[PDB]
RNA sequence: GGUAGCUAAUACCGCAUAACGUCGCAAGACCAAAGAGGGGGACCUUCGGGCCUCUUGCCAUCGGAUGUGCCCAGAUGGGAUUAGCUAGUAGGUGGGGUAACGGCUCACCUAGGCGACGAUCCCUAGCUGGUCUGAGAGGAUGACCAGCCACACUGGAACUGAGACACGGUCCAGACUCCUACGGGAGGCAGCAGUGGGGAAUAUUGCACAAUGGGCGCAAGCCUGAUGCAGCCAUGCCGCGUG
RNA sequence: CCCGCAGAAGAAGCACCGGCUAACUCCGUGCCAGCAGCCGCGGUAAUACGGAGGGUGCAAGCGUUAAUCGGAAUUACUGGGCGUAAAGCGCACGCAGGCGGUUUGUUAAGUCAGAUGUGAAAUCCCCGGGCUCAACCUGGGAACUGCAUCUGAUACUGGCAA
């Protein structure tokens, strides 16, 4: 699975920073925003309603780095549960282990967080977790064992983490590269750019 | 006759038994009269995994039923307390 | 075919012979008692019933007639014979 | 008690035989209308008491002969 | 296959016994069966055994459960370019046959029964708990897993047995094949594997009785393509890796 | 199922790019060669035919076909229509069906309440448990939208009498 391609192509096509490159110079020479690449991508494409829906789906999909079948199953599960559909879907998607690892700050990009997960690094309750499709439960512990200790990657990530906003629902912790999960995140802390309803409308048809 | 046998419904390499009372001539997991309990051999550290209803099996013994070896060992293992 | 059923077949034919003999006995006595009934006599038919009862009851108790046919025969014959006198 | 049904004769008289019909409403499973429905049996009687066009109850008993399985008990509103 | 002569047994058959059993308004008549084994200080022994014990088995009753055998009522595809069907057909009377009422069969007497609220007659299909689809109503469908029927080369019959008209149990008729000294005889993979052949096209002439179950045996034990595991097939549903 | 070995190594394809429906520019072909599900596109400038480069959609799969349902309110009960389009018989008269003005009593057959028995266990659903995560197995409820019986209710139809 996985993308395995030119990521800034999707960064430029979408038209907004996708937070998935995350170097040090988050500057123009990296991105060349608002170009819409291609042979003659200078022209304005004059989107339509179905195009708006599809583009929003593409953005929400690529931000969290998931394929199609998993996303459809996630929508099914979210709709089965009670409550507002969009908020429940975003809350459920946020619960993925790779995303919470990134938000804790042990990495720089979600993809590298997944790379760390696949190589038997992250630890919980004294038991190794293999996969990033794991669903974290409330009141759990995130930690790193000693085989992957003293790796400069985690220290660099910890130092560069503070540039972000350190969401309130999670405790930053990180006194001894150890953390603590508290509760399900909610609408307020996450960015308000994403519009939930349009995805549901798209799956309506 | 009327006996108390064992039947399984689990997946490959993962047994899950279900003690039941039925006729001898019928199949393993087929026609049955009434379920009475279950036993999980692999089980776990958790205590649950061995339950019965002593009243119904006692009544069925009174009506004239017989016993199998594994279920006899099980009931000897549990009894009311052991 | 080669199985264990050969001795079963032999036992079956021997049982056939024995049961046919007993059935012929039964039928001969039933025919004689009906003949006596048709004759119209009372004493002779009553006597014939008298020696006839034990053999039919014996065949019933042996396990060859299911124990209920004998009662039907006896009751019907008694009802038939008592009226004509 | 003993379950009973009520019906109508509309039948000729054979030797110790009458035929009866019974009625009841029912809801059609599709269109919601109510339609009269008729069912017919055969009865074993005694002394051919009942006559054409009479109202009589009925009850079931041991099978006597082919298609004859119910017998009468009481007759009410004798004659027309 | 036949003839002659030998031998046991829980095989088989007479007698003894006989009642909450059978037949009977009433007396009354009648019915059945079996030994082995583990020990044994005292006793008899014509030293085998009797004799003292204990486990199982046989024959009658009356009862418990568990399956099977019957009846009725209501639902269960398409065609009026299928309108009249039906004498054992519908009842009554008496006999015979089943575990039992019964046209289940017999001889007699009646003049009936079914039908426009679909009878007879055609074409088509195993039936449900369900599956798929759609919001609901519906509409197609009966793959695997459960429940029930009807079927074992094609036509028919029964014996045996507690329980078949019996899937690897008999007897005929038929047609296929295979052996025959040519006078006759054997045989039914639609049971798990597999070949030939139809097709768009579906698997390997595999392991184990250790787990559960089934049938024998007081048990130890014996079988068991039931089963529990294998090998193949991107055929679906999954989860992962290609930094 | 755990521990160890220098080791980037041993691993990506397939459809579409006129509208319906996300994305375009060049060269050769020039009513021949051809596509295509409907509209149809092709005689010198093809955003539709062949190649090249770019883009778009899903990914250990992707496209083609065969078959079923909704979009279909295109069999219409919940939910359509009959002056001029596809549609009111040529008219009347009347059995079998269907349906009925308006009072007062009786009746419990419809109908409505309550209880009991029964709708086999899988599945469909909700709380949880387990296999590192799901697929998958499973503890307890839920409904099987009915059927039958018994006790009650009497406004409306139904049978009764005036």
């Amino acid at each position: 699975a996985r993308y395995l391609g030119p990521k800034l192509k999707l960064s430029r096509r979408e038209g907004t920073d996708l937070f998935l490159k995350s170097g040090v110079r988050a500057i123009d020479t990296k991105c060349k925003i608002e170009q819409a690449p291609g042979q003659h991508g200078a022209r304005k494409p004059r989107l339509s309603d179905y195009g708006v829906q599809l583009r929003e789906k593409q953005k929400v999909r690529r931000i969290y780095g998931v394929l199609e079948r998993q996303f459809r199953n996630y929508y099914k599960e979210a709709a089965r549960l009670k409550g507002n559909t969009g908020e429940n879907l975003l809350a459920l998607l946020e619960g993925r282990l790779d995303n919470v690892v990134y938000r804790m700050g042990f990495g720089a990009t979600r993809a590298e967080a997944r790379q760390l997960v696949s190589h038997k690094a992250i630890m919980v309750n004294g038991r190794v977790v293999n996969i990033a499709s794991y669903q974290v439960s409330p009141n759990d512990v995130v930690s790193i064992r000693e085989k992957a200790k003293k790796q400069s990657r985690v220290k660099a990530a910890l130092e560069l983490a503070e540039q972000r906003e350190k969401p309130t629902w999670l405790e930053v912790d990180a006194g001894k590269m150890e953390g603590t999960f508290k509760r399900k995140p909610e609408r307020s802390d996450l960015s308000a750019d994403i519009n939930e309803h349009l995805i549901v409308e798209l799956y309506s048809k | 006759m009327v006996t108390i046998r064992l039947a399984r419904h689990g997946a490959k390499k993962r047994p899950f038994y279900q003690v039941v009372v039925a006729d001898s001539r019928n199949a393993r997991n087929g026609r049955f009269i009434e379920r009475v309990g279950f036993f999980n051999p692999i089980a776990s550290e958790k205590e649950e995994g061995t339950r019965l209803d002593l009243d119904r099996i006692a009544h069925w013994v009174g009506q004239g039923a017989t016993i199998s070896d594994r279920v006899a060992a099980l009931i000897k293992e549990v009894n009311k307390a052991a | 075919n080669i199985k264990s059923a050969k001795k079963r077949a032999i036992q079956s034919e021997k049982a056939r012979k024995h049961n046919a003999s007993r059935r012929s006995m039964m039928r001969t006595f039933i025919k004689k008692v009906y003949a006596a009934i048709e004759a119209g006599d009372k004493a002779a038919a009553q006597k014939a019933f008298n020696e006839m009862q034990p053999i039919v009851d014996r065949q019933a108790a042996k396990g060859l007639i299911h124990k209920n046919k004998a009662a039907r025969h006896k009751a019907n014959l008694t009802a038939q014979i008592n009226k004509l006198a | 008690k003993i379950r009973t049904l009520q019906g109508r004769v509309v039948s000729d008289k054979m030797e110790k035989s009458i035929v009866v019909a019974i009625e009841r409403f029912v809801k059609h499973p599709i269109y919601g209308k109510f339609i009269k429905r008729t069912t017919k049996l055969h009865v074993h009687d005694e002394n051919n008491e009942c006559g054409i066009g009479d109202v009589v109850e009925i009850r079931e008993c041991r099978p006597l002969s082919k298609t004859k399985s119910w017998t009468l008990v009481r007759v009410v509103e004798k004659a027309v």
